RNA sequence: UUUUUGUUACUGCUAAUGUAAAAGAGAAAUUAUAUAUGUACCUGGUACAUAAAUAAUCCUAUCAC
RNA sequence: CUUGGAUAAGGUGCCUAAAUAUUCGCUCAUGAGAUCCCAUAAAAGGUGUUGGUUCAUAUGAACUAGCCCUGAAAAUGGAUGGCGCUAAAGCGGAUUACCGAUACCAAGCCAUAAAAAGAAAGAAAAAAUUUUUUUUUAGAAUCUUUUUAUGAGUAGAAAAUCGUGGGG
RNA sequence: AAAUAGUACCUGAAAUCGUUAAGAUGGAACGGAUUAAGAGAGAAAACAAGUAAAGAGGGGAAAUUCUCUUCUUUAUUAAAAGAAACAUCAGUGAUUAAUUUAAUUUCAAUAAAGCAAUCCCCUGAAAUUGUUUUCACUUUCUCCCCGCACUAAUGUGGGGAAAACUGGCUUUAUUUCUUCAAUUAUUUUUUUUGCUGAGGAAUUUUAAAAUUAUUUGAAUUUUUCUUCUUAUAAUUUAAGUUGUUUCUAUACAGUACUUUCUUAACCCACUCGUCUUGAAAC
């Protein structure tokens, strides 16, 4: 679906409406009274194969390559876990910086393109969402403080949905790998991470 | 004003356009280390800065002069004065920042072999038209009863002389460092040297 | 060689005023390479961290921090106001905050 | 009745064609002489220039003439007074 | 409203039920200021006060 | 300055104390508007302490609501708890000052198996 | 005058923390402003060279085990 | 009583928020000067410097008015508000940007004034599997819904409200 | 019963003084606004209905059946709320980059061909507007003479020549080599961003309007936003904010959250009452 109003073609998809309130004066409703709602429209240097830095979490600083578009907005990167250390992972648009280049751009690798989407393709949303038994068996463990971090460390393990993951994670590192490391400056820029020095401004660079 | 300590020699500088841009600095914390305030600048003939050191010496407490104006006469704290009245010095923030200023005359040892640097803004030569009157503050409070004009520069003949010594040792060092960076480029691989050169390293 | 950085340096002046009143809910920071008013446009909706050090443990911790945004510039040369979740104490005007770049562009 | 949000009459496109019925016919005509003309470059514009050619030679002998009075006009003046004044 | 339009830039043989049906106009101050209201318009100084005849409606669309 | 929890506004905290009862220990602290000429409190002169008015006033749908978002209705007897077991959600309980233990006992019982909240049902345990 | 762990029955107590400013907080000729500095030779002079939007620049930093 | 935006008067070297902004002239003071009320100065002079007018073969004059200077002496030590300022941070203009109210504009809430109405009454949602469980299911006339504009106060006047000893 | 009811004997306030503890302290002290750092208290919203197995009670109804509830454990299970981040919409602002059609003596460039030499588009000086006629108006990196190196000038002072490179005008076809400006009038868009979200419609949050996809007919502007609700369905841009994840947290008062005191900072603040034109008043 779609509405055109001034020539802007907004889209748009279903959204559920949950809250509820108070009537006047007899009983209650829901407030949304909505049906539909207007989609995202990521910026437009977000590709496929480009190339990217972590701005927040436990991984900032480092790179890595774009994935897939993921139907809820953000979406799925992976620095091949082989030659970097950041596995499948899924993060906001918005706490990104992308850069001008791109994997499929170099001659060595642009004939891969087909198998790499192919597989990117059983990547999904719901995946990444850890179910409510999992949580319950993790926070059993607060009733020695380092065998409950490796305990935690294998109640994930065994989830469905991350072996599902990882398999995917070492499907796309097996095919990506070989030809990356022909290139031996474009792969130690891949395991470096990324740094501010004084005498560069940030309103005047371009990355 | 992201740094530790700035230091600055005074030589050359107009004593109020200096002093104005010292106290934006301390009020916003800064560190200042200012050397050489014997050689600062003031924009009238010698004469008529005098007799106006004259008139700021006739005004004291009438029933008891231990109290009231205290007429400090060393080229420092002249500087440190007029820095003083630039700032609000009554309050505990406004006294947090005169505190964090440090006066010399001559260059003694700490900051002989530190970095100095200068402000344009306030260069006599590129403030005062070439046919106005001026004087230097050394001359003006050696004629009010200073009395160290002449060891000062006794001192910094010495400190010139090591000084050029360390120059020379220092400019052999840069070309033999040269010679060495121009030799190692032919064994670094085409591609390295090509983008080196590309951006001018 | 360790602990990136990621984010440029500021120094928080005082509050937005005139001469003799106060008006707390604005706050005035200065950029470290920013001296323009058109330079400073380039920032206007990154975040703001402001970082500090305390004697007793809180949470298991000594540090906290209180959360802000750039909202505006403040004239011909590269100040900028901005706002914070709660008022900056007056103790803090010469020290260090952090202009982060997360809300990239 | 209770009242509601003001909606902004100019930018609000349903709010606009409900206080003016004619709205959207005339924004459409213009629209479409829009697009027109802006496909029109390198194919029109190059007769522009023959129009030029046509009427600003036209108009130009009389507009060159009526300036050319005036400046006339306040010279005379200058000289007269000038003679006067000896 | 294309009515009134048309009554009021052209004085129409409505006009004043049109203009008294309207609340009088508040606005906001201009947004790069005045020059000194103490002076007129037409004044060899920065002034406001005078008739400016049609230069109104650079003003008015900067405090609209 | 304003404080807000929920949907409940209260626009002032702090009191208003009587000018002067910093001062002088015979000046209680509770509001009297001052009267008086040359009094620079009644003038509103800036820097000094500031009068009450209807300004500071409170929203008519949460004016008397507690945290508790209820009101509080206060006791004396079992008996008198009667009409509480028709609008048990807007309406919380408080145990006046001077009644017994013993007859608390029974009507922190009852208040109980009426579903209503008591404010104060640990005093004179 | 090395290091390890910490400063999370009762009498005032008898184990014990601070910060106006860490995130590469990098940078030692001198001199003039209708001109300067270095080298060589005479006793300031003569010859040659070098800077001249000179911090709008140099240096330093990731290659683990 | 507040949140945000943009101004007036006046200002943008530091004290102090915002220009050591741009573009033209003038001025050197061995007691410079620095804008309403406002916190004093004259007659008379200048071979200081800058423009203009009128006479006499490329010098000699005579006038005119801007800044500067002489005229200009009081009692505790002192005041362009202070520091200070001469490629002005002074005097007369021009062009832009910026800072700045309890005044202006948009939105919320309190009270006051006026207004549009009301004395006939019936099921909404969520959670759990086509049956259970929660919340509500209103009608007090000086009352109940909703809408707009407004709010300074000595002497003085009125209404509503809070508390004290006794009585039914 | 009670002596902190011991005869100056019920209760036992304030001014004033003692003891211990915790703070502050450069010629007064208190205070208003706003936050922060400490210390003391706190669960009535500031998480979990219910299910299941016991154990201890207390009621109701038809001395035995059923039924309702309050506490204690044990182990199982949802829901709901507040805050932060991101996104969508609406209202009100900042910021940058453009645009249709017109007007108003605008210009500039690339081929070729030409016209006039103190001469040209202009401007000046003489002989009420229109017209006519004279004389002046360019410098070149060329030449000649005098001074013969004289200059601030890698040139120069005075006097004479030439030329149309430069400058101006005319024919023509050109406009991505290059220009197509400026100011008004009238139209249409765009980059990055700050603040706000009142209300909850038992029958007007309806009607209408807009949108999208099938249609019944006519125009014209001749078209993937062309018009005219001349037929049904849906949607919102109409008819004042909605959604997804995470945290608090698998808690029962902890250093977290609410609250009251204490002490700093930044800005500000003369002693009340009274008579008086006028009071901080020597
Ligand atoms: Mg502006
Ligand atoms: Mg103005
Ligand atoms: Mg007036
Ligand atoms: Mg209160
Ligand atoms: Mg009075
Ligand atoms: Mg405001
Ligand atoms: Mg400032
Ligand atoms: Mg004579
Ligand atoms: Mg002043
Ligand atoms: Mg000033
Ligand atoms: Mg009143
Ligand atoms: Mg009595
Ligand atoms: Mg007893
Ligand atoms: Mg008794
Ligand atoms: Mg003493
Ligand atoms: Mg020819
Ligand atoms: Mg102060
Ligand atoms: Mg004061
Ligand atoms: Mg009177
Ligand atoms: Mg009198
Ligand atoms: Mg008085
Ligand atoms: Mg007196």
């Amino acid at each position: 679906k779609h509405y055109n109003v001034k020539g802007k073609k907004k889209v748009l998809v279903p959204v559920n409406a949950k809250k509820t309130i108070n009537k006047k004066y007899f009983g209650r409703k829901v407030a949304s009274k909505k049906k539909y709602v207007v989609q995202r429209k990521l910026r437009k240097s977000i590709e496929v194969g480009k190339v990217a830095i972590i701005l927040t979490g436990k991984h900032m600083g480092k790179r890595c390559i774009i994935t897939k578009i993921l139907n809820s907005g953000l979406l799925a990167v992976v620095g091949p876990y082989e030659i970097n250390g950041v596995p499948l992972k899924r993060v906001d648009s918005r706490y990104l910086v992308v850069t001008s280049t791109n994997i499929f751009n170099f001659e060595n690798i642009a004939k891969l393109k087909d198998d790499f989407l192919n597989y990117a393709q059983d990547i999904d949303d719901d995946s990444f969402i850890k179910t409510l038994e999992i949580k319950k068996k993790q926070k059993k463990l607060l009733k020695f403080m380092n065998n409950v971090i490796d305990k935690i460390k294998e109640i994930r393990k065994e989830d469905p949905k991350v072996q599902k993951l990882e398999g995917i994670q070492k499907d796309i590192g097996s095919l990506l790998k070989p030809e990356i490391l022909k290139n031996k400056v474009f792969a130690h820029y891949l395991k470096s991470k990324f740094t501010l020095r004084n005498d560069m401004v940030l309103h005047k660079m371009k990355f | 004003m992201y740094k530790k300590e700035y230091v600055i020699d005074c030589k050359g500088h107009l004593l109020g356009r200096l002093a104005s841009l010292i106290a934006k600095e301390l009020l916003n914390g800064q560190r200042i280390v200012a050397v050489r305030c014997e050689d600062i600048n003031i924009s009238g003939s010698l004469y008529r800065n005098k007799l106006k050191y004259q008139e700021f010496l006739r005004l004291r407490t009438n029933t008891n002069p231990k109290k009231g104006p205290l007429h400090l006469r060393e080229p420092s704290k002249i500087l440190w004065r007029c820095v003083r009245g630039m700032l609000p010095h009554k309050t505990y923030k406004g006294q947090l920042a005169l505190k964090k200023l440090k006066v010399c005359v001559g260059m003694p040892y700490p900051y002989d072999k530190k970095k100095k640097y200068v402000l344009p803004s306030a260069l006599r030569a590129f403030r005062l038209k070439k046919h106005r009157r001026y004087c230097r503050l050394g001359t003006l409070s050696s004629r009010v009863g200073w009395n160290y004009d002449t060891l000062v520069k006794k001192n910094e003949v010495l400190r010139k002389q090591v000084s050029k010594a360390y120059y020379k040792k220092k400019v052999n060092n840069l070309n033999e460092k040269k010679e060495i960076k121009t030799e190692a480029l032919n064994l670094i691989n085409p591609e390295q040297r090509q983008v080196l050169e590309n951006f001018g390293y | 060689l360790q602990a990136v950085r990621l984010y440029e340096k500021g120094v928080i002046l005082g509050y937005k005023r005139s001469q003799r009143n106060q008006d707390p809910n604005f706050t005035l920071i200065s950029i470290k390479n920013v001296n323009t008013k058109k330079h400073a446009q380039f920032y206007v909706g990154k975040r703001v961290a402001y970082v500090y050090r305390t004697t007793k443990h809180h949470d298991g911790v000594k540090i906290k921090c209180i959360w802000g945004k750039v909202c505006r510039t403040h004239g011909n040369s590269g100040v900028i106001r901005a706002k914070f979740k709660t008022h900056i104490p007056p103790k803090a005007f010469g020290d260090r905050v952090r202009i982060l770049m997360y809300p990239s562009n | 009745k209770k009242r509601l949000q003001n909606k902004n009459s100019l930018t609000n496109f349903a709010v606009r064609c409900r206080l003016n019925p004619a709205y959207k016919l005339l924004r459409s005509l213009a629209v479409l002489r829009m697009r027109k003309s802006i496909l029109e470059k390198s194919k029109n514009k190059k007769e522009k220039r023959v129009q030029k050619q046509i009427q600003k030679k036209e108009l130009q002998k009389i507009n060159h003439d009526y300036y050319k009075g005036v400046a006339k006009a306040v010279k005379k003046k200058k000289k007269r007074e000038e003679k006067k004044a000896k | 409203i294309e009515d009134m339009v048309y009554q009021l830039y052209t004085c129409g043989p409505v006009f004043k039920k049109v203009n008294n049906f309207l609340w009088a106009f508040k606005l906001k101050p201009p947004r790069k200021g005045f020059k000194a209201k103490r002076h007129a318009f037409n004044e060899p100084r920065p002034g406001d006060w005078g008739n400016r005849e049609a230069h109104i409606n650079e003003l008015i669309n900067r405090m609209i | 300055a304003v404080k807000k929890v929920g949907k409940i506004i209260k626009k002032r905290t702090k009191k208003f104390t009587r000018f002067q009862s910093n001062r002088f220990m015979r000046v209680k602290p509770a509001w009297r508007k001052p009267r008086g000429i040359d009094c620079r409190v009644r003038r509103r002169y800036k820097g000094t302490n500031l009068m009450p008015s209807i300004g500071y006033g409170s929203n008519k749908k949460t004016k008397f609501l507690l945290p508790n978002n209820k009101y509080k209705y206060v006791v004396k007897n079992v008996k008198e708890m009667e009409p509480l077991i028709m609008n048990h959600t807007k309406y919380c309980v408080q145990i006046a000052h001077n009644v017994s233990s013993k007859k608390r006992k029974q009507i922190i019982e009852r208040a109980k198996q009426m579903n209503v909240s008591v404010i104060n049902a640990k005093a004179r345990l």
